[PDB]
């Protein structure tokens, strides 16, 4: 397995995502998720830059919460970004607001 | 940025404030950091312009916090707090800072209830902007457990030993459980 | 008060517009509406070119009807203006459009 | 800008016509201005190329307009007449017009009823553009109360004396329900 | 009547749409259709355009389609087109992407 | 276009194939043009890139083609063939094809079931699009009655004789049926 | 923008009661009362698209010097474009509430300069009239190359029966421009 | 000739226009100009639009300026409109401003 | 556009029945009755992406003077070009129902000149192609540089069988070329 | 060195193609190409989307010119591209417009 | 004089620009400058929102350059910011990227 | 993009475990462990607002060279620049997992020459400093002009207790950078 892809599925494993929530982020079926976590070849649609993306996001966030705490976050509708969930705006190309807000969570700014 | 909101912040001006201050932050964040709220924006600062550090002026106000910020990651403080936290006790010498702790001064730079509890923080935020653009060194804030202080640029802003960090502790579920009490 | 404030606050309170009202238009809560107009400071978001722009309409509107239906014709769909309410297109920034139609009124342009 | 339509409308060519009309307007603006068909538009014409004058043949259906108004207005003619209208007399003399008062002259222009009653202003906005572009110097339209006459660039397009304003009077409810009588 | 005008009736026929479907996808009354294809003056708002292309989409798909069928198939969802009507392809602009599917029906093109 | 995609199908390589094969076109087209695949797509083709030919097996198979053609243009093999259609019989010699006959063989390319019978039709497309880079001939892919065949830039990548037009005939309702049946 | 403090200094400044027999020039065509040119383009004292504005002299011979201008914007001469049918409208203006620019101190209190006067850009002197405008002041008076000028804004609405009316109109010849620029 | 053809002709004639300054604003050929305005068939490039706003201009420039001086005012750089042409202006789709101008010329604006 | 006048005037020139036996040159891969190229990038006579087209001159000297024209377009020379492999095609064409462009009177009547046929602007001729193509004419016999062109618009759908044959192949070399340029 | 940079440089190479010229059309430095085609790892920024384009281009123009009238072909101003060089319409982004612009010589369209 | 311009003044005369050199980056005079900072009314086009970034810019650079060689700075083509001109960039509205290169200089970053 | 050959390569060279007494120099009122600069602008070594980033050298004297580079790119040099207040950190590092950059073998295999080290463009570099940080690596070990450059990744996430701490800070004035540049 190539270790790109390795490091990636390792970011994602540590949230404990399903390749079903991976998938949804990602633009992707979770058959080709699953695939191209393992290195193997994935012809068909999926955005790398994302996955990457939430790789970045899934580090950063395990700072700050539990694995378990950190898995439900990301699907759950944050006053602090207009009610919006984190998955959805990284699924988007605004996971430099997540990190932005993960940043400030470690900061511990008052909210 | 207003005129007449920077002139009437002029005319407040600043008081000479000191008292031992708690930040909690990510165990392996410095605890004189303010990059965070500059890089996503707080309550008091908007976003990309300067560092901005909130403290609390009790424990007990701090841990307040911690559970506002739990509160907002859809969780609660003694589960957040299986992450690595820790908690910092910093000294605060003759920091030249805007006092909003009264509803009267709020009222006077044109705050009120629903700025410093609502989830609209253009007010509040507008008005950290003109301390800062002022030079003033931070901005005393009701905190919901007490008084909160919110420190701007202090890297640029601070005399040696200002803040002075005194201590650092990690912040475990218990400890919050010992501090939150009444 | 500064003379901005209380002759945009006249404009508006010729034509009856309550604080909430003037606040779904000016993008403002309407304690920043009451405060902006009594020349008192407002740090929060207020969109004070709507503002000038709601005043405008104000004023233009009472040549061509009593205040009553003035006030009413605001927030009703108008077939005029695509069956839009006045008020949205100013709230949207199509004050002149809102404008025109109060000039062709006062011609007594067929409709 | 149809070339079809153009040389249909230029082959049913003008008729002179002389007729005592009437037009109603705020109080305070001028009797022959046609500044804001321009800005707006009209059934007879599209915004921003000419100013145009509304005009009907009597004074009950010019009381129709004024109830048409109101009613697109959300109110009655009683009530929007609250504010200060005047109603104006106005002869005009030899005015070369395009004359649509019949349902033959508007079927050979391509207008319905639809056309005439509809919402959808762009055929008639159309006819009345191209009249304006052959130099005519307006259209006889029906009205709904009688004739309507649509004086299109009356400043340049008419000699001196083809449009006279006769007589202005405050539009009252009282003068309005006076005249809106059968 | 002039021979653009009856060109274009020529092929619409041929496909049996009515008046009212046809204005539905040139954005005109079905009177302004029915004088328009009469070779009438037409005053009114009718997308010339948009007609012209219909008879080019009408014309290639009586290649592939009897009428019947052709005229069914400009109103039915197509998983071919991400479940959308040829129809309103057409009347959107994108006719050439129905004149391609047409071209890959007359090609046997696996679908 | 992915290096490791390229790098994949470049290890399976070719083999040489020969068959009667069968493509059913409009009456008035060229038995062995693909400049429809080249426009719109095809299962096993990007668009916009080359011309691509689909061809079965087996008469039988064509008519399954037929009819799923007929279900995603609304309507029955029956119907559609009212409209004028012909059946050519094709000799393929010595084509160098990329041969996914086999599950082994597609999952060796990333291709599962899913990309064979779903709706998305990017996986078979990228591996059509990374055979013809490779400047193989065609790819033998399982077709609903049987095997397919893509030819890929036929005119340019193949040499005299490889494809050659053997017969066509009317496709009528009749010889569907009679094409169709077990 | 319409800033706070040119509004307030406006205010501040108030207005006089002006009276004058004046001048204006139009195509032979167009209302001696109209102003709607000036909404459409914008003048150098107004904004567009807001409101009608008319621009006056306070002499014949200030009004032929505005001729003037107008035709070297038009690279032509007063003589020239003068062939085309213009006429010269006498208009007596009373007791408009007017703000007084005619003075530098007044000039000077509202940030304008000769620049903004007679320079390319309007910028300055359109926010101005607008301000003056928006406090519903009936018009400003202002120097002009010839002498004083006249921007009477939505004359329409904002004035009372008989403060502007139309004395006399006269066709505008190159001989009678040539006479009033003189005399 | 037909009669939109000839009343364009009529307006471009009688502010002395060439047919190359005609072709140069609306993206013609003068030759293909000359044929247009003399109603015969035009199967080149020429933008219609185009030439009705300049006959819209010629024929409002004749109420203040003569004909000599319109022409050259045409191509004359002009301080009012930020040194830019009318001539240019037209062409590039800015006809309204030029209309504006000339009835700011019309009503005596002060400049 | 699809211009109401110029239909109009094409669909009363009417079709003439034109038989000849023509000249194609292709690529040596390609087939010699495809129109897909012109319809791809657009030709002389016909706009792009609406219907195939194939370009056929009346001998094999005027198909070279094509060639070199081509050749001249792409920087070299007949010569050079054609040591790619080209393929000279004979065609022969019966009764094709076509616009007659050969005559001066008729390419007045449509509203084209030389500079249209030569020049390096196609868009007349194309407005032109595009219209018997729309009228359902089968083609348009038109001047070329060495002769007469023909420009057959979607052959497939609009020709009965065997108005095209194609009767003979050849390779297309440079010796061939300068032979068929002379004889 | 990789099937797929093996196959794009066999395609440069019998264009004759320096890399410097290369280099200009992906926007890569001449070093970078060179590594790349040389199926070597490339940190540096290089459009490998033109690269693709590029043999492409190269690969259908072997059809219809030879090796040095290629060449030359690329890098000069075209009539049939508004007087453009195919080679700074591939770099742009318009690689389709070459490639149909083959096609129509392959095709023996009449210039 | 009010103290937002007071303060904004402070900056600007600190890194000793002149009336000129502002006026440049804000898009106003040098008069409607000088007024401005003094406190007077300007109701001439100037940019506030250009002037503001300009004084966090002087403020900013002042931790990292003696006030002569920020003077220079400003105004010499810079090969960190692609070869331009810090000024130039504040003036079209890239102030975040001067403040960010200034939080660089600030902190040693290698170059 | 972050290249999945480049990634594989760099993994595949690994780290060494490095500890070396290190300079950084910051303006005066700066945190001498702060990486936030880099993190806002980018670095020679790092892409900007992905992660924290600080640049240390292998000596007091390859710092002032630094120094001097900076200087020259903000149009100046090191003796004006230090008129302005910087000071100078001594930097003990212990154990740092590092990819090492510092032999031309090293450089080869991951496609970096000088020119990417001292040119204008850090693309290369960057994405190679990308790469590093995002296989978890702790920093980047890189020839400087004046000697060895060490590039300290998210520091704060990625290091133990002590491999990184500030043993002292000094005013780096004129005089003390014309001390340490030569001595």
């Amino acid at each position: 397995v190539n270790v790109l892809a390795s490091t990636v599925s390792g970011a994602i494993e540590r949230l404990g995502l399903t390749y079903e929530e991976v998938g949804d982020i990602v633009d992707a079926s979770p058959r080709s998720v699953a695939r191209w976590t393992a290195g193997q070849v994935v012809p068909q649609r999926l955005n790398k830059q994302r996955l990457i993306e939430l790789a970045y996001v899934a580090d950063a966030l395990a700072e700050v919460l539990p694995r378990d705490q950190a898995n439900v976050w990301m699907f759950s509708p944050n006053r602090l970004l207009e009610h919006r969930k984190p998955a959805d705006l990284v699924r988007d190309g605004e996971y430099q607001r997540v990190l932005a807000l993960i940043d400030a969570m470690a900061e511990g700014v008052f909210v | 940025l207003d005129e007449g909101l920077v002139q009437r912040i002029d005319a407040r001006g600043t008081i000479e404030w000191s008292e031992t201050c708690y930040r909690y932050t990510g165990a392996h964040r410095d605890a004189l950091s303010g990059e965070g709220a500059r890089r996503f924006g707080g309550r008091w600062n908007p976003p990309l312009l300067f560092p901005a550090i909130y403290l609390a002026d009790s424990a007990q106000a701090c841990m307040v916090e911690v559970e506002r910020a739990a509160q907002a990651a859809s969780t609660t403080a003694e589960k957040m707090l299986e992450a690595a936290y820790r908690l910092h006790t910093i000294d605060v010498t003759d920091l030249a800072v805007l006092d909003l702790t009264t509803p009267q001064a709020r009222e006077a730079v044109g705050l009120e209830n629903d700025d410093i509890y609502g989830d609209d923080w253009s007010g509040c935020q507008a008005v950290g902007h003109a301390a800062w653009f002022l030079h003033m060194q931070g901005v005393l804030v009701p905190a919901a457990g007490g008084v909160g202080l919110v420190v701007t640029a202090y890297e640029q802003r601070t005399r040696p030993g200002q803040l002075q960090l005194r201590q650092s502790v990690d912040l475990t579920p218990a400890l919050y459980q010992e501090l939150r009490a009444t």
